[PDB]
């Protein structure tokens, strides 16, 4: 079956050059252009611009057209592309996108020009200019009005840290917990160019009472050990 | 009208019809291509043009097009339907490709629309250890999307981080947004929270104090 595959994820630096291959199969790949589109986190879609694997001609867009270059090997069926002079805004995944050459007419049934039929699954690329920082561990006990209204949430807040891969435990009487809890996570790009992480463990009132204390863990990069935050009744 | 513009987002409940709309000049006599990215995921080519869709796509998704705007009608929504869309089109003049600004489409739970219950996140102990005090406000239970929280009507927006919300098991949101300062500070003058849900029509006004 018809299929692309991308190169692993890549982690850069500012002013450095990243390559990234895509491997195509199924089919015949002198047949149709092969495009490369990006898109930055909680962004949209970007064409970035095509090659054609026949020829080896190349059109980018106006906006990359200085840094980057996309080339081919017809032996191994694999495209290339490469981005040179990288910044932090560069942030984004990487796909490459299969467009039918108009020119060429398969026997697939499918004669869809001008659209990007077929995707890679995408390669993730980072460029940071950041130090890699340890979090900022903060805990919070359910609110009394909150304890009134029947439920109960404690909150842990790791503040100000790099990466974004972090690992968050929630221990209820030195007991590991399992189903209960959900996070989410914020990038400040602008000065820190870090990540903020807030995870809420959710009880009902009677385990709270009954269980009688409460700790968030924490293991992360940037730190030597594993960091636990306590706090109880009292 | 440079580029193809499309609604941020558009929420709709199970069984109902999902229209999503593509800006443009001289768009109707284009063809104009819909493709679906789910969570973590690459997008897939769901609309070439009109009812023409590629092996495998369900007949729910159609697409249209007259003078200036297009039209992704998604019939009878289901759950899996729940992604970003993004139209698009290539002028083969100039021979561009572009996409539109994407609409984020959500099924609803179809739960009443209710306001949020704002509790306050008191610093005690964390203001402490650290040199700097993390306090905030914990807006929970509440729909739809979205809500807008300020600190002090906007007379800080130095420490501030609002957190995006998670989709409760009850299907409702829960959001939480935090500030830090120092204890010098913490002491003396007040904190509050301005939480602002417009889809209830209702405001809530909390202080977060020692």
């Amino acid at each position: 079956q018809v299929q692309l595959v991308q190169s692993g994820a890549e982690v850069k630096k500012p002013g450095a050059s990243v390559k990234v291959s895509c491997k195509a199969s199924g089919y015949t790949f002198t047949g149709y252009y092969m495009h490369w589109v990006r898109q930055a986190p909680g962004q949209g879609l970007e064409w970035m611009g095509w090659i054609n694997p026949n020829s080896g001609g190349t059109n980018y867009a106006q906006k990359f057209q200085g840094r980057v270059t996309m080339t081919r090997d017809t032996s191994i069926s694999t495209a290339y592309m490469e981005l040179s002079r990288l910044r932090s805004d560069d942030t984004a995944v990487y796909y490459c996108a299969r467009s039918p050459n108009p020119y060429y007419y398969d026997s697939s049934g499918y004669y869809y020009p001008g659209a990007f039929d077929i995707w890679g699954q995408g390669t993730m690329v980072t460029v940071s200019s950041a130090s890699v920082a340890a979090p900022s561990v903060f805990i919070f006990p359910p609110s009394d009005e909150q304890l009134k209204s029947g439920t109960a949430s404690v909150v842990c807040l790791l503040n100000n840290f790099y990466p974004r891969e972090a690992k968050v435990q929630w221990k209820v009487d030195n007991a590991l917990q399992s189903g209960n809890s959900q996070e989410s996570v914020t990038e400040q790009d602008s000065k820190d160019s870090t990540y903020s992480l807030s995870s809420t463990l959710t009880l009902s009132k009677a385990d709270y009472e009954k269980h009688k204390v409460y700790a968030c863990e924490v293991t992360h990069q940037g730190l030597s050990s594993p960091v636990t935050k306590s706090f109880n009744r009292g | 009208q440079p580029g193809l513009t499309q609604p941020p987002s558009v929420s709709v409940a199970p069984g109902q019809t999902a229209r999503i709309t593509c800006g443009g000049n001289n768009i109707g006599s284009k063809s104009v291509h819909w493709y679906q990215q789910k969570p973590g995921q690459a997008p897939v080519l769901v609309v070439y043009d009109d009812s023409d869709r590629p092996s495998g796509i369900p007949e729910r998704f159609s697409g249209s097009n007259s003078g200036n705007t297009a039209t992704l009608t998604i019939s009878r929504v289901e759950a899996g339907d729940e992604a970003d869309y993004y139209c698009q089109v290539w002028d083969s003049s100039s021979d561009h490709y572009v996409f539109g600004t994407g609409t984020k489409v959500t099924v609803l739970s179809s739960a009443s629309t209710k306001g949020p219950s704002v509790f306050p996140l008191a610093p005690s102990s964390k203001s402490t250890s650290g040199g700097t005090a993390a306090l905030g406000c914990l807006v929970k239970d509440y729909f739809p999307e979205p809500v807008t929280v300020s600190w002090n009507s906007g007379a800080l927006t130095s420490g501030v981080h609002t957190f995006p919300a998670v989709l409760q098991s009850s299907g409702l949101y829960s959001l939480s947004s935090v500030v830090t300062v120092p204890s010098s500070s913490l002491g003396t003058q007040t904190y509050i929270c301005n939480v602002n849900h417009k889809p209830s029509n209702t405001k809530v006004d909390k202080k977060v104090e020692p």
